[PDB]
């Protein structure tokens, strides 16, 4: 905003393309060409979606939604209802969503930062784009994605999740499940960690970095420094992210009928029954 | 029955979110007032009074004792910046970019700036110092592995300003924050180990120039780096990545910056 | 390269010195564990102070045994030929009483009984291992934190397998241990407390779970960019900001337009990875007991398609 110190490093630089002209802070935030590429991308979604709500029914938040084209409505972008709008705010969507990623870049980088945390975003587009953009491609029915609508969204989760029988047996989901889970395991420990030294039991010390560091290997038998977990702070959930988004492009193609008799192989093996 | 319900199908789930939310909702506002200890009181200045505004759901204080002969820190930020800076008005309007009156980098302004802190060596378990010269402690020691001492970094250009003597590392934490550059004058400057690369047959500092390195503001002392001058050196050598490279702007690309 | 903070650039080791005496009985820490190159590449080579005592002990015996119990459950119908343990290792479960004698200890070997015992020392091992993390905390200060942080696991732990079992008055809602079947008994959980993603609460720990990965990938994604002059050292900025801090904390305030700092970076964090469990488990004691077919009464209140 102001923000005190904010004054000094208030200076020109960075843009990509936006070169001089437009990087101003409107208040708070900070326009640049993908600033302004956002919110245009951006907003004419949530005008075509406002709108395209003003023709099938309700103007309520919790009911509407966007369901693609039909199943073997074959892929080329059908009707503007029955499901073409969809085409029209994903296009705008990702494409809004691309544009903040790449601003961040930016605004890190006229500050000396380093360009770091839009890539840790990319894994969430990464994520997004493989059931939206990346499985319905692969077999054509541009249907096979995922309606934008709130109580209707957890609806396709299962719909399809249940299509393969119990998911939790499919592969991916395990592990990458396992470093979502781990990730709070992190947090919640460093989340701790630090608000314990920075605040002592009473008129005491401010415990600093070597009791956390010996803390952990007090109790763990282990403790990776400062730098360390703030490591792990990516790759543990970033990982995750990624893992995840396999779960998904694999089961549509690589293994059609119901999980649970994949792993009946190792079940199965010679000298194993 | 399909959910046991009090007064007008209000059932005791439904009391519990409606608790969940009355006062987690006030979580946030607890920790938010919590978040803003610094910065937040004081973004308005006496040239002229209050009719604009300075935000205030500002928090009462407390005090972070410093061990190690510190004293005590009360973080609701009187801030006073007593430092000068060198910029100036560019429109009337706050939100635009307000120009360096005169070179940033020698100065500090944009992003290569650094801040005043405490002037004395970081805080070790021990009263003992933290980084510390590894020509200078107990054994620590990289074993058959590239450590940079006998060959010569280099910047931008060329590789006439290399002479490295010796690693800077951090004592509890056992790690390698500084690489020592005995710049061709006898003069040894240190540089903050991420921002170099060091191949097996050269330090390469694709953050300055040959020419800039006869800047980092000196130690002035030889073991005992400190904030004042720790901020300081890291701050000057950022300043090569916006301000090195003459050319002011640029789209960009994966490899080293535009490399030549 | 390293331009990128990732993996460590050089490898710096020195002499193991054991560490912090502070009030903590030193008479109990080990000597030093091997250093490893590898962990080292990460961001911390060494073994370090393992420092067996009073408490601590209890706990891994009892974990151990609630362990060995649970192999000789597997073990002992298991066609005992270790030729096959290892095959059927997964769809391996040992149930718990499956007929209804209710919450009755005198329930035998094959119909239940297992649980009981085994889940006697698991309700003993975590509790112990509370135990630890409170007095290894006030051994030098740690205020509690990492203590009361853990309450809400031990939580969630204690609804699914102990409290709500109790309230249903029956142990075979017992969320029972082996592997393939643990993962079995949560599917069904819902399918007949009708389609759970309806449950409010279920929904909300689903947001902040969610939201914990968030937090920490931008923790840390934001501190390895600043790692080029002390933001990787966080108290020492919580008493002495440099731009460590301060450029961290504008680009927030640009972006989305309100940032946070350092103490409270950590104190927002540590709310939004506890929460996942502490309003999770506020869900899991709900169901059943004060409300079967849960999408009724969302439908009575909303929760519309
Ligand atoms: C949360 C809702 C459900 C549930 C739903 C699911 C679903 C869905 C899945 C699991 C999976 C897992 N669950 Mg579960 N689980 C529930 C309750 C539990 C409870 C308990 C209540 O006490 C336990 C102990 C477990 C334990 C486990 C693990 C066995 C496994 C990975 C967890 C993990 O890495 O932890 C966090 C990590 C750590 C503490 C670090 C160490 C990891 C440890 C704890 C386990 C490693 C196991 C394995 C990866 C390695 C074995 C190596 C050997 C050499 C063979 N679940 C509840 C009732 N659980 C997943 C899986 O893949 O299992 C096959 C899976 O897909
Ligand atoms: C594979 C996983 C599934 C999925 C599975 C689930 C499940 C399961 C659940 C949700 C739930 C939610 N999902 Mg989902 N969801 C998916 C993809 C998405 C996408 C998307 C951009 O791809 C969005 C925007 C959402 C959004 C939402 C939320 C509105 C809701 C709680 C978010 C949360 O996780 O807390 C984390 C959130 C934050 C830190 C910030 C808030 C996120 C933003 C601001 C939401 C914007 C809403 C919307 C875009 C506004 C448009 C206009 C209005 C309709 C008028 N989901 C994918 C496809 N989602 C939960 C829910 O419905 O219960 C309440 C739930 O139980
Ligand atoms: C499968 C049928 C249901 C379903 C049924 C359930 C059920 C049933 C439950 C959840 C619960 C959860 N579900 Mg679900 N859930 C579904 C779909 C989903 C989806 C999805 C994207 O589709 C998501 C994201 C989730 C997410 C979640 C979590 C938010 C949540 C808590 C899990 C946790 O963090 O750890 C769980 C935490 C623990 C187990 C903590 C205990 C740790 C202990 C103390 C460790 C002791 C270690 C031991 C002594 C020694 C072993 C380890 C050693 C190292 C060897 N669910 C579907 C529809 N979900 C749980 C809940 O109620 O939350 C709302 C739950 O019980
Ligand atoms: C319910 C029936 C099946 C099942 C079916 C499926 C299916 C089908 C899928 C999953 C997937 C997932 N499941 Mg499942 N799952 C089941 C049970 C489980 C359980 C459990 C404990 O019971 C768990 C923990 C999980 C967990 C998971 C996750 C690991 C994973 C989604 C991660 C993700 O980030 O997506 C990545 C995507 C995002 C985080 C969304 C990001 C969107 C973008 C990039 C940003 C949006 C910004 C927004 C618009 C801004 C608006 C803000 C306002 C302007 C302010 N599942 C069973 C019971 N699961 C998904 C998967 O494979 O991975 C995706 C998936 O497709
Ligand atoms: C705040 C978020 C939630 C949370 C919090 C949390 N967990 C915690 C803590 C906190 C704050 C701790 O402080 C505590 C801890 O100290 O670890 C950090 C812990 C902890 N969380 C744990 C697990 C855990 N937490 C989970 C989740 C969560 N924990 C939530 C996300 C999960 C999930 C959901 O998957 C798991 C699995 C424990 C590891 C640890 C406390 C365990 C304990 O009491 O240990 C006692 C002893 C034993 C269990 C026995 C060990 C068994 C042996 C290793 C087996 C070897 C057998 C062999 C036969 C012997 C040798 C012969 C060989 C042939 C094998
Ligand atoms: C490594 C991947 C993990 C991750 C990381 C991550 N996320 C990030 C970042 C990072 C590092 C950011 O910098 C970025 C951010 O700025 O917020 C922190 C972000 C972000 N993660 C977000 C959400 C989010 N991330 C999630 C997950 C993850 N993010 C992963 C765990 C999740 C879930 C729950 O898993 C959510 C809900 C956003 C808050 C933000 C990036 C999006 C953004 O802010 O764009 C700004 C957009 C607008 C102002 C409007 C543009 C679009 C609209 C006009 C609508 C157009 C149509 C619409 C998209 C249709 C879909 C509707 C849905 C209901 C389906
Ligand atoms: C800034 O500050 C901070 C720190 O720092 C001060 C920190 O730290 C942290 C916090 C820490 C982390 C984020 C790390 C998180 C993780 C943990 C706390 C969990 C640690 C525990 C485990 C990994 C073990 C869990 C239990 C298991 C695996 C039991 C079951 C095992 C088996 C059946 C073995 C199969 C093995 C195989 C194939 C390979 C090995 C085989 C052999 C040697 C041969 C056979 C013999 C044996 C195994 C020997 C017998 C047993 C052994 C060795 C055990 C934070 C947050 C922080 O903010
Ligand atoms: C150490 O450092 C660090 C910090 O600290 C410096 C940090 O914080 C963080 C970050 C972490 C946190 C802050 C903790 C909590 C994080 C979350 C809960 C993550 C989730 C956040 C999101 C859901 C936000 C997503 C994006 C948004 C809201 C974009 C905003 C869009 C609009 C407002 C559209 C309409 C308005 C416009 C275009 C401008 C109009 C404005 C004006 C005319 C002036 C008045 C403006 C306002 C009132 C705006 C709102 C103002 C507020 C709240 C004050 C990290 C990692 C960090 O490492
Ligand atoms: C010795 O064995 C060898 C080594 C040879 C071979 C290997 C054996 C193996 C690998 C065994 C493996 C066992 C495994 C993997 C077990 C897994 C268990 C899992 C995944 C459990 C999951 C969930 C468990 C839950 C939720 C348990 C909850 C328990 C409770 C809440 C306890 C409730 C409280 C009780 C009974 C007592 C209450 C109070 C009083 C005073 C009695
Ligand atoms: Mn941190």
């Amino acid at each position: 905003a102001l923000l005190s110190f904010e004054r000094k490093y208030r200076v020109p630089g960075g843009t990509l393309v936006g070169g001089n002209l437009f990087d101003f802070w409107v208040g708070p935030f900070y326009v640049g060409f993908f600033g302004v590429a956002t919110f245009f991308f951006a907003a004419l979604g949530i005008i075509l979606i406002a709108w395209s709500a003003v023709l099938q029914g309700t103007w309520n938040p919790q009911l509407i939604s966007v369901y693609p084209p039909a199943l073997e409505y074959g892929l080329g972008g059908a009707p503007l209802a029955k499901g073409g709008l969809w085409q029209i705010i994903t296009i705008c969507a990702t494409g809004a969503f691309v544009s903040w990623a790449l601003r961040e870049v930016e605004i890190c980088r006229k500050l000396g930062i380093g360009y770091h945390i839009p890539f840790a975003f990319a894994f969430a587009i990464l994520a997004y784009l493989t059931l939206v953009l990346f499985r319905p491609v692969m077999m054509g029915a541009w249907g096979y994605a995922f309606p934008y609508g709130i109580w209707t969204h957890l609806d396709w989760v299962s719909n399809t999740g249940y299509t393969y029988g119990n998911f939790h047996y499919n592969p991916a989901h395990m592990i990458a499940i396992s470093f979502f889970f781990t990730n709070a395991l992190a947090l919640a420990l460093h989340g701790a960690l630090v608000l314990s030294a920075a605040n002592p039991e009473k008129g005491k010390e401010m415990r600093t970095p070597d009791h956390e560091d010996t803390f952990f290997r007090d109790l763990v038998g282990y403790s990776i420094g400062t730098l360390g977990i703030h490591r792990l702070g990516l790759l543990l959930s970033l990982s995750a992210v990624f893992f995840s988004a396999l779960c998904m492009i694999i089961t549509g193609t690589i293994w059609f009928d119901q999980w649970v008799d994949w792993w009946q192989w190792w079940v199965k093996l010679p000298w194993w029954a | 029955m399909v959910g046991v319900t009090a007064f007008g199908n209000f059932d005791l789930a439904s009391l519990a979110i409606y608790s969940f939310w009355i006062f987690l909702a006030g979580l946030i506002y607890y920790l938010q007032t919590e978040n803003m200890r610094e910065g937040y009181p004081l973004e308005n200045e006496d040239g002229t009074p209050a009719a604009n505004q300075g935000p205030f759901p500002l928090p009462k204080p407390k005090t972070f004792i410093l061990p190690h002969g510190r004293g005590t820190l009360t973080v609701p930020g009187p801030e006073s910046e007593d430092r000068p800076i060198a910029l100036a008005r560019t429109a009337v309007s706050e939100g635009f970019p307000h120009a360096p009156t005169g070179d940033p980098m020698k100065d500090g302004v944009g992003p290569a700036s650094w801040v005043a802190r405490r002037d004395l060596p970081e805080l070790d378990g021990h009263g003992h110092n933290k980084i510390k010269p590894m020509k200078a402690a107990a054994g620590f020691h990289v074993s058959a592995g590239k450590n940079p001492i006998g060959l010569p970094v280099r910047g931008c250009d060329l590789e006439i300003a290399g002479k490295v003597v010796d690693i800077w590392v951090d004592i509890p934490e056992q790690m390698a924050r500084f690489l020592e550059v005995e710049l061709k004058d006898g003069s040894t400057r240190l540089l903050p180990m991420q921002m170099v690369k060091v191949q097996s047959n050269r330090v390469h500092v694709n953050a300055l120039s040959s020419d800039l390195f006869a800047g980092i503001p000196t130690i002035k002392s030889p073991t005992e780096v400190t904030l004042l001058e720790e901020d300081k050196i890291c701050g000057y050598v950022a300043g090569g990545l916006m301000y090195a490279a003459p050319k002011r702007k640029s789209v960009v690309a994966a490899m080293l910056a535009e490399y030549a | 390269a390293e331009y990128q903070n990732i993996f460590s650039q050089v490898q710096v080791r020195g002499p193991a010195d054991l560490g912090m005496t502070e009030d903590v009985n030193l008479a109990n820490r080990s000597g030093v564990g091997p250093f490893s190159t590898l962990l080292g590449w990460f961001g911390n080579a060494q073994l370090g102070p393992i420092y067996l005592g009073s408490l601590g002990v209890l706990s891994l015996f009892s974990g151990l045994m609630w362990f060995f119990t649970i192999g000789i459950w597997f073990w002992y119908q298991a066609g005992w030929n270790p030729a096959v343990f290892l095959r059927d290792l997964f769809f391996f479960s040992l149930e718990p009483p499956a007929p209804e004698y209710g919450l009755s200890f005198a329930a035998p070997l094959k119909e239940g009984g297992l649980w009981l015992i085994a889940s006697f020392f698991m309700f003993v091992a975590v509790w112990s291992w509370w135990g630890r993390t409170y007095l290894r905390a006030q051994a030098m200060g740690m205020g509690k934190h990492t203590a009361w942080a853990f309450l809400s696991a031990i939580w969630l732990w204690m609804v699914l397998g102990f409290i709500r079992p109790i309230l249903m008055g029956s142990w075979s809602e017992a969320v029972p241990y082996g592997i393939f079947s643990h993962l079995d008994w949560t599917n069904n959980f819902s399918l007949v407390h009708g389609n759970l993603f309806y449950n409010p609460f279920h929904g909300l720990s689903i947001a902040f779970l969610y939201g914990s990965a968030l937090l920490f990938a931008m923790h840390g994604a934001t501190i390895l960019a600043v790692s080029r002059f002390g933001g990787e050292r966080e108290l020492e900025q919580i008493a002495d900001r440099g731009t460590a801090a301060e450029r961290a904390a504008l680009f927030w305030r640009w972006t989305m337009g309100f940032n946070a700092t350092m103490e409270g970076i950590h104190r927002w964090a540590i709310w939004m990875a506890v929460l996942v469990t502490l309003t999770g488990g506020i869900g899991i004691l709900l169901s059943g007991t004060v409300v079967d077919n849960w999408y009724v009464w969302g439908q009575n209140h909303g929760m519309a398609p």
